[PDB]
């Protein structure tokens, strides 16, 4: 997915969402945020979507 | 403060049994 | 080596001429060992996604 070769659709009914505000003048790659989010998913529950 | 109560012990026990590791060391990512 | 084997055969052998009796006794012990009541226990549901 990180490479431009795959697109994934995750079917969620409803979920808690959180969001971060960045500066448009600062280039960045947002992969670490998702990886952190993935790092805390388990069959018991999930953290809020960033 | 908020109202919250511990879940029944039986449920907690079985729930904690099935908790796979989220991140694991795999020598392959190609 | 339940019977007919105490002081007649070696520790590393088995009597081939008394096989039926020994097998029968072994099964009898197998049977007697399982005489129990399958008691119930605490059933519960799982909140896990599985």
């Amino acid at each position: 997915v990180k490479a431009g070769r795959t697109r994934v659709l995750v079917e969620l009914g409803h979920y808690v969402y959180t969001l971060h505000y960045y500066d448009p003048q600062i280039s960045l790659d947002e992969a670490p945020i998702l990886e952190e989010w993935l790092s805390k998913i388990n069959p018991a529950g999930i953290p809020p979507v960033p | 403060d908020i109202i919250t109560r511990p879940t029944s012990d039986s449920i907690a026990a079985v729930a904690n049994a099935t908790k796979p590791a989220a991140v694991v060391s795999d020598p392959q990512s190609m | 080596k339940t019977v007919l084997s105490r002081g007649y055969i070696d520790n590393a052998q088995f009597n081939p001429l008394a096989l039926r009796s020994n097998v029968l006794l072994m099964l009898l012990q197998f049977t007697l060992s399982n005489l129990k009541i399958n008691k119930s226990s605490t059933f519960t549901s799982d909140v896990t996604t599985i």
